C-alpha cells in the first residue's frame, strides 16, 4: 500500500520502453549535424509537441528543464528581470510551493515589491485581494492550479478574468496535470509549470510552457540550447519519456481520475469515523488523489512510521518531520495552529492503487490512532 | 534512525499512567511542541515502578521507552546518572536534530525524581545532588 | 564509426542495469520518512561517496546538479555572489566552455571586474598573465582542466601554486575525468565540475565538488535539498547511475585511456599525410580521445556531412555549422584566422571505438578532402 | 535538411568550370565567409552550358547544384526569375540561417548574367532589367 504519490512516482513501463533506445542505441546530441544528431532533434521535437498538446499549448512554446523546481525558478526570476522596466510589483499566493516562494524572496532583495495572497480556511486563494492589490506597475501574478498538500483546486479562470491582460499570469500545474483538465487557453496562462514524474514520466526533467510574446531572461547560462532560455546538452531520453507519459496521460486521464476519486471518497468516509478527525483543504473542490486529515492528541511522524511498519507509505505536515522543525507553511496559511498541524496525515493516491490497498489502510489505521492515543499525555 | 529506535518505538516499554505516583515529571519542548510525563513509584529509595506518557515523534517514544527501561528497579542515585547521552548511546545514536528528543526523556525522568524529593521534604537532597537549577525551573 | 564522443556518449549497459530498480521498484523520495525514502537515502549517499572518491574528494562535498552546465553556473555565480565582500575581481580562461564564459559575462553586467586569460598558439593558458594581473581583490579563478575542442591539457597544478590561496580556483573537468588523473589534491581545486555522461553515466545529472569551508549561494531556489545548495526532488535513478559510472571509471580508465591514445596517434600520423592539413591544439600534452585538424580550401560542415553519408559521425568548429553563425571562440582565442577556422574537423574517440572503425575512417576521409577540393576556388 | 537538399549534396549537378568564357559571377558572403563561382554559356539568349565551383556548407553546395540545374535550357529572361526563394522552394525549404546560402546561389547566377552583358557590351539591358546594382559592383 504505497500512499505517497505526491513525493515520487514509478515510471510506467510504457514510458520506460520508449526511453531505453535513446540511452544505448540512439544516444546522439540534438545539435550534432549528423544522422545521430538528426534522429535526436526529431525525437526532442516530437516530445515538445506531445507536451504542448497535453495542455493545448500551440499558442506558445515548451522549454524543457530539470524539473518543476527549475521551471518555477525560471518563470518567476526569468519573467521578472526581463520585464522589470514595466514595473517591479508581484503577487504570489501564500500556499505556493517553496520553488515559487523562494525565488519570490530572492526578488525582494533585488528591489521588487512582492505581496503574498492570503487564503481562507480551505486553502483557497483570496480573489478580492488580487483585485484590490493590483496596480499600474504589477507585472506578474503566480498562483498554483491546485495544492499538492491539501488538494484544494484554485480559482484560476476568475483570476485570469480579473487580471484581464494587465499582468502576466503564472500557473504552477505540477499537482493538476493528469488529475483534472489542464488547458492553458481555458485558464488564461501566460506561463505554466509541468512536471514529468507527476504524470509517471522519469524524474529529473520538466517543462515551463510560455505563451507567444511573453519574454523571459534565462537562469541557466551556457550554449544557447532551448533558444537561449535554458542551456545544456539535451537530456534526450528523459524528454522522450516525458513525451510518452504526456501521450499516455492525454488518452488515459479521465478514466484514471474517476477511479482515484472513488478510492479517495471511500478513504474519506471511513477515515472521518475516527473520533477527533478533521479534513484539511476543500471538501469538494479537491484533487481526485488527495486525502489530508488530522487526528487530535497525536504526532504526525509517529502516525507515518506506524503505518510504515504495517507496510503503508504516507506523509505528514508535522514540524517533527521537517529537519528545520517548522510545520508546513501551507497549513499555517490556512490558519491552523501549530498544535493541530502536528497530527496531520496526507495520503496521495496514484495509478497502481487497488481496492486491496484501501482495505489494508482501513484495517490498520484505527489501531494506530488508538495505540498512539493511549500513550499521549494529551488524551 | 536505528534498529533499537525502531524496536522501542514499535514495542515501547512501560507505557501508561500511575495513580499513586510518588513522583511526577512533565516537560515540553519549546521548539517542536513535544510533551512528556514520567510516573515513578519509589519504595526503598528505588524506582519500584515507572510509566510514561509521551506526545512526540518516533525518537521521543524510543527515548522515553529506553529511559524508563534503564530506570526500572534502580536506586535513585543510579537513576540520576541516566543523562541524554546515555539514552542516545543505549539506542545506537540519534540523528543530530533528533537529539532534543532524548533530552526530553532525560529531563522528564530528572523532574519526576526532584518531584519525589519535593513532595517528601527531602529538599537537602535536591541541594546535595545539584538539581536546584532543575527544581527552580518549575 | 561514431567519432563524436564529446557531444554525447552512450550509457554503459552495467550503469543501466543499476538504475532500473529505482525507476520502477525503489522509486521513493529521499526526503520521505518511510522505507521507500530510506532506501532512496542509502542509494543517494553510496552514489555520493562514490563520485567523491573518484576525484580524491574526501576533503570536500559533492553537490548533485542537472549537468556540467549547471555545475559551472553554480561555481562562477554561486561563488562570486557569496564572496563579494572580499573583492569583485575574477579571472577566466578564454577557452572555457560557454557555461563558464556566459555566467562570467553576466557578472560583468552586475559590476564585477572580469579579465579573460589569454592562451598561446596551442591553447595553453598564459600562466605569467595570471601571475601579473592577480590582484588582492581577486576572489576567483576559473581554468578548465582540459579543452574538449582541441584536447589541450592545462597547467593547473602550477596555476594553483601562483595563487597560493589568495583566490579560489575553479576547474572544469568535464573533458578530463576518465581521460587523465583527476585528484583535487594534486591540482589544488577549491571547486571541481564533473559530468555524468562524459564518463558513460546517464545524461541529465552532474556534480560540483566543493572544498570544505568554501561558501556558495544557491542558483536554484526551493525546498532545500543538497543542504540548501540545489533544490528539487533528487533524481535518484540518474544519481545511482552516476554512482556506478564513477565506480567503473575508477577501475578501468587507465587501461582504456591507453587503448584510446594508441588509436588517437594512428589517426593523427595518417590524417596529416593529406596535402594542407594542420593539427589544432597541443600535439603531446593532449587528451587521449581528441583529434582536431583543419583542411585548407574547404569547409567544416561539408566535411562532416560527407562523412556521415559514409556512416561516420564527427564534429566541426566551422562558422557555417553554428546557429549564430559564429566560429569557435576557442579557435579565435588561439589566433586562427576566421578563414582558417572554416575547415576544422573534430574526431572525439571513446569507449566503443575499435581498430576497424579507424581502418574505415582512414579509407573514407581522403576521398572527402579531394572531392570537396575539386569544387573549391 | 530535406531529402532533396541531401540528394543535391551527395550528387551535386554541374560541378566545374568552362575556361576563359561568357558569363562568370563571383560573390562571397560578409557574414560566414562563403565563396561561389558560376559558369554559363548561351544560344542567343538561352543557356545551353552551365557548371559551378563553391566554397561553403552543405546548404550552399545544394543551392548552386539546384540553382544551376534550374537554369539549364532556359532563356536569360526565365533564369533571372530564379531568386533566393525559388531555389529554396525547389529544395523543399531551408532552415532560417541557411537562407543566405540561397542568396549566394542567386547572386552568383545574377552576376554571370551581368557578365554575358558587360562582356558583349550591352549597358541598356543592365539599366533596363532593373539589374543596375550588380554591374555597379563588378
Ligand atoms: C506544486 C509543486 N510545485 C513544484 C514542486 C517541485 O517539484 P520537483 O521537486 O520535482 O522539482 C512540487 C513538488 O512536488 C510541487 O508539489
Ligand atoms: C569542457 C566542457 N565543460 C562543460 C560542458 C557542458 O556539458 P553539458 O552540455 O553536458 O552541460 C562541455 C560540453 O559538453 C564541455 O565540453
Ligand atoms: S518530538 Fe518533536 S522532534 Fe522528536
Ligand atoms: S555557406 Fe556559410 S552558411 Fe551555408
Amino acid at each position: 500500500a504505497y500512499f505517497d504519490y505526491t513525493s515520487a512516482k514509478p515510471v510506467d513501463e510504457r514510458i520506460l520502453e520508449a526511453m531505453l533506445p535513446y540511452m544505448t542505441e540512439s544516444f546522439g546530441n540534438p545539435s550534432s549535424v549528423h544522422s545521430y544528431g538528426f534522429k535526436a532533434r526529431e525525437a526532442v521535437q516530437e516530445a515538445r509537441e506531445k507536451v504542448a498538446k497535453l495542455v493545448n499549448g500551440g499558442g506558445g512554446t515548451v522549454v524543457f528543464t530539470s524539473g518543476a523546481t527549475e521551471a518555477n525558478n525560471l518563470a518567476i526570476i526569468g519573467y521578472a528581470m526581463r520585464n522589470a522596466r514595466k514595473g517591479k510589483h508581484i503577487l504570489v499566493s501564500a500556499v505556493e510551493h517553496m520553488s515559487v516562494i523562494n525565488p519570490a524572496k530572492f526578488l525582494q532583495k533585488q528591489g521588487f515589491e512582492v505581496e503574498y495572497i492570503p487564503v481562507g480556511k480551505y486553502g483557497e486563494v483570496d480573489v478580492s485581494f488580487i483585485d484590490q492589490k493590483l496596480r499600474d506597475d504589477t507585472i506578474l501574478v503566480s498562483v498554483q492550479h491546485a495544492n499538492n498538500e491539501i488538494g484544494t483546486i484554485q480559482p484560476v479562470e476568475e483570476i485570469s478574468e480579473v487580471l484581464a491582460g494587465k499582468a502576466a499570469l503564472h500557473i504552477d500545474a505540477t499537482a493538476s496535470v493528469g488529475q483534472i483538465e489542464v488547458d492553458v487557453e481555458k485558464i488564461g496562462a501566460d506561463m505554466l509549470t509541468i512536471s514529468s514524474n507527476d504524470i509517471y514520466g522519469p524524474k529529473g526533467v520538466g517543462a515551463l510552457w510560455i505563451r507567444k510574446e511573453a519574454k523571459l531572461q534565462p537562469v541557466i547560462l551556457g550554449g544557447g540550447q532551448e533558444n537561449g532560455l535554458r542551456s545544456g546538452s539535451e537530456n534526450v531520453p528523459s524528454i522522450v519519456g516525458f513525451g510518452k507519459a504526456a501521450e499516455i496521460t492525454a488518452m488515459e486521464w479521465r478514466e484514471e481520475a474517476e477511479r482515484l476519486r472513488r478510492l479517495r471518497d471511500r478513504i474519506i468516509d471511513n477515515v472521518l469515523k475516527i473520533e477527533e478527525s478533521y479534513l484539511n483543504g476543500h471538501p469538494e473542490k479537491r484533487l481526485p488523489n488527495n486525502v489530508n486529515v488530522r487526528f487530535s492528541y497525536i504526532e504526525g511522524e509517529s502516525i507515518v512510521l506506524s503505518l510504515d511498519m504495517a507496510g503503508i507509505q504516507a506523509s505528514t505536515g508535522s514540524a517533527c518531520s521537517s529537519k528545520t522543525l517548522q510545520p508546513s507553511h501551507v497549513l499555517m496559511a490556512c490558519g491552523l495552529k501549530h498544535e493541530e498541524a502536528h497530527g496531520t496525515l496526507l495520503l496521495t493516491l496514484g495509478r497502481y492503487n487497488t481496492d486491496e490497498d484501501v482495505d489494508r489502510l482501513l484495517e490498520v489505521l484505527p489501531g494506530v490512532i488508538e495505540r498512539l492515543r493511549s500513550m499521549s499525555p494529551l488524551y | 534512525y536505528s534498529d533499537k529506535v525502531f524496536d522501542h518505538f514499535q514495542n515501547p516499554r512501560n507505557v501508561g499512567k500511575i495513580e499513586d505516583a510518588d513522583g511526577v515529571g512533565t516537560v515540553g519542548n519549546p521548539v517542536c511542541g513535544d510533551l512528556m510525563t514520567i510516573y515513578i513509584k519509589v519504595k526503598d529509595n528505588r524506582i519500584e515502578d515507572i510509566k510514561f506518557q509521551t506526545f512526540g515523534c518516533a525518537a521521543a517514544i524510543a527515548t522515553s521507552s529506553m529511559a524508563t527501561e534503564m530506570a526500572k528497579g534502580k536506586t535513585i542515585e543510579e537513576a540520576l546518572k541516566i543523562t541524554r547521552d546515555a539514552v542516545a548511546e543505549a539506542l545506537g545514536g540519534l540523528p543530530k536534530q533528533k537529539m532534543h528528543c532524548s533530552n526530553l526523556a532525560a529531563d522528564a525522568l530528572r523532574r519526576a525524581i526532584v518531584d519525589y524529593f519535593r513532595k517528601n521534604g527531602k529538599i537537602d537532597k535536591i541541594k546535595e545532588l545539584g538539581l536546584e537549577k532543575e527544581l527552580e525551573k518549575m
